[PDB]
């Protein structure tokens, strides 16, 4: 009847093709409702290969809807396609991987959204952890990527509630572009048992070397 | 789109995506793609945040 | 029960200070009560928190 | 001698050719022979998302060591280079903007690669201050638009404030794109202080004016203050008069202002070139997903690049990055026409011989505590 047009990729290093799931999806999604499916795979991630694709795919159909499938984790990429999505306005999703990934927050147009949780929650839920185990936590820190002022009110909100005896003893930012030492020379003041780590795995690599300079690799921390 | 199209919606297509600066035909109108964030799927609670 | 803005007479010490201030002072007064039944705290504002 | 290209968007074909030049120059002006510059450049057709897409394909192929980048001439939304900063901020490649004085991309979070000469919208906040300061007028109201932009504004002035004891009375929030804007202002007028500062785009503040000419706001010992939007385009027509304003020198001309930022970065690049273990940027959009890890290195000697003789003016960058010591002239609406009043350069303000005006006429009107 409504004969929708819908697309979706599998990119990967993993084995499995678009195909084995296609008919699947089809035979599963047969008798719930009408769809029209376009299965397309691409082998790693650039942002004008996925842009220059989905592009391609879309305009030569009248597709409604799509998903996005990857074996790789990459953190840029879900920005990207959510940078497609504002100007699009077409619904897209994500089932995997990066994708699946969190992201900054989402722009007032509606963008692509599966991988975003709310940090704030993220935090609560790490809190659950502090709260069986961590108290005066040693660090939060707004060191790289999204939500550095975000994340930093959340935990005053998480404060504010004043339920319980909470309380921060390191509340600093910084990394990369002058010597890691103005944000280190302060992060040695702190004296705290639960370091409270927002930055990248490649921020975090360096971060590592830092503590264990630092002495935070060492028990407390 | 059981919700929108079937209760009185127009499900467009994306159109145009890769020429000029058109402004795309303008919005959609009554597009409706975020009218449900809270749903289930085969009994699922898959209501989203 | 049903609690609405209602015009009152009300008079007090403060009242007298108050107009004590008002002769001393040039600044006329009209006053109001607060709705609140509080002098009211600094709190977390529900969901704002 | 490599010759190390450099790339470019740009408005018409005219300033590429103007960019070209001034790169060719550029081989007398910072030694010859350390460095070769090679001149690549669009003429910005205006594809919304494929522009990019040759930025990429072209660009990022071609291995630019920097990028300028300036606002369309064609006037489509705001602050269209968005994609750009992203896009190379898995490239690790500096951009430099000619004409982007926008607050919105202000947020080096997600704007982290991003880059500019003049100050945002919010930086003009400097001057008010130190209008505030001269005239001892510690009561104003603040009306702002709801958007980064507006926020940040009052974000600005506050922490200007701040040290200062907090100063935050009646600050008004206001909505884009709101025809009924009078319910508010009927708020305002029950306030002590009688100075004003807004901040808001040309189509809203057509119905700012619009609805305050109701109420008769701009009458005197009323003071206005504003940005340089506002003075700006439709909003004149239905317009008071006696009302401060801000215009941003050097806004109007773009090849003046990339001669310039070309000369400031040849001194970042040359500079650095002599510093060992250098890597070129990423060759080639595809098979990449790591960034560069010199980028933030090159913006920290940046930090330091000194280039304050220049076509612009002083050329500065703090720790933001934002240009520093920006100048403005002050405007007045005398007789339905913009006037300068004065001129404001560095830190202190200039005083045009020009006679001043307020609403009502008064040569001075300083008191705004009638209470
Ligand atoms: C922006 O720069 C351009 C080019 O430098 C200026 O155009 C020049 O205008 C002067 C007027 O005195 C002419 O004599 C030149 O022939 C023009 N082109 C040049 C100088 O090569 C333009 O005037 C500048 N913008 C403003 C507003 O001054």
């Amino acid at each position: 009847f409504p004969v929708l047009n819908i697309a979706v990729i599998l990119g990967r290093t993993r084995y499995i093709t678009e195909r084995d799931i296609r008919s699947l999806w089809t035979r599963d999604m047969s008798l719930d409702f009408d769809v029209n499916v376009v299965t397309l795979l691409v082998q790693q991630t650039d942002p004008k290969s996925i842009i220059t694709h989905v592009c391609d795919l879309m305009s030569g159909t009248k597709i409604h809807g799509v998903v996005f499938g990857d074996d790789t984790d990459q953190e840029a990429i879900a920005q990207i396609l959510d940078f497609v999505s504002s100007q699009t306005f077409i619904p897209i999703l994500g089932i995997h991987g990066g994708s699946s990934m969190i992201m900054a927050d989402k722009d007032e147009m509606s963008t692509f959204f599966q991988f975003g949780a709310s940090i704030k929650q993220q935090a609560t839920v790490m809190l659950n952890i502090m709260e069986e185990y961590d108290w005066h936590v040693f660090s939060v820190i707004t060191s790289n990527f999204p939500g550095y002022r975000d994340f930093i009110s959340f935990i005053k909100t998480t404060v504010d509630n004043s339920f319980v005896g909470w309380e921060v003893q390191n509340y600093i930012t910084l990394d990369t572009s002058y010597t890691d030492a103005q944000t280190l020379t302060q992060l040695k003041k702190i004296h705290s048992s639960v370091i409270l780590l927002y930055c990248s795995k490649d921020e975090a690599t360096y971060i590592f070397e830092e503590a264990r300079s630092l002495g935070l690799m060492g028990y407390g921390f | 789109a059981s919700a929108m199209l079937e209760k009185h919606s127009v499900i467009p297509e994306a159109k145009t995506s890769c020429y000029g600066q058109n402004e795309r035909n303008d919005p959609p109108l009554h597009t409706l793609h975020n009218f449900m964030i809270n749903v289930t799927w085969d009994g699922k609670d898959l209501s989203f945040t | 029960p049903g609690r609405p803005t209602v015009p009152q007479c009300c008079y007090g010490f403060c009242v007298d200070l108050l107009i004590k201030l008002a002769r001393e002072m040039d600044f006329t007064y009209e006053v109001h009560l607060v709705a609140d039944g509080k002098f009211g705290t600094q709190e977390r504002v529900n969901n704002s928190n | 001698p490599k010759i190390v290209n450099i790339g470019a968007v740009l408005s018409t074909k005219k300033h590429e050719q103007i960019f070209r030049e001034a790169v060719n120059q550029a081989n007398k002006r910072h030694f010859t022979r350390k460095i070769q510059l090679n001149a690549t450049s669009v003429t910005h057709r205006p594809n919304a998302i494929q522009m990019a897409l040759s930025v990429c394909e072209d660009l990022i192929s071609s291995q630019v060591y920097a990028i300028l980048v300036s606002h369309p001439p064609a006037p489509t939304d705001h602050l269209t280079p968005t994609p750009i900063s992203y896009t190379a901020g898995f490239y690790r490649i500096p951009v430099i903007g000619l004409t982007t004085r926008m607050s919105i991309y202000s947020d080096k979070s997600i704007h982290l690669s991003f880059l500019r000469t003049v100050p945002p919208y919010s930086h003009q906040a400097l001057v008010w201050f130190e209008m505030m300061r001269l005239f001892n007028w510690n009561h104003v109201i603040l009306i702002v638009s709801d958007d980064h932009e507006g926020r940040a504004a009052q974000k600005k002035l506050e922490t200007l404030l701040e040290e200062k004891e907090s100063k935050a009375d009646k600050v008004l929030q206001f909505e884009p794109g709101t025809k009924n804007l009078t319910a508010l202002l009927l708020e305002a007028k029950e306030l002590e202080a009688r100075v004003i500062i807004l901040s808001a785009s040309e189509d809203d503040a057509t119905a700012v004016y619009k609805s305050a000419a109701m109420l008769d706001m701009t009458g005197a010992g009323y003071v206005w203050l504003v940005g340089e939007r506002e003075i700006s385009g439709s909003a004149l027509r239905y317009a008071p008069d006696g009302i401060i304003g801000l215009q941003l020198i050097n806004g109007k001309n773009e090849s003046a202002h990339i001669s310039d930022a070309v000369a400031v970065v040849a001194q970042a690049i040359h500079e650095l070139f002599e510093m060992e273990q250098i890597t070129d940027p990423p060759r080639g959009c595809v098979g990449n997903t790591n960034i560069w890890k010199t980028g933030p290195l090159f913006k920290r000697v940046l930090m330091s690049s000194k280039y304050p003789d220049g076509v612009t003016g002083r050329i500065e960058f703090n720790e933001d990055g934002d240009r520093k010591f920006a100048q403005y002239s002050i405007m007045n609406l005398q007789n339905r026409k913009l006037v300068q009043v004065g001129i404001f350069d560095g830190s202190y303000i200039i005083q045009n011989d020009r006679k001043i005006i307020w609403p009502g006429g008064e040569t001075e009107r300083p008191q705004g505590y009638q209470m």
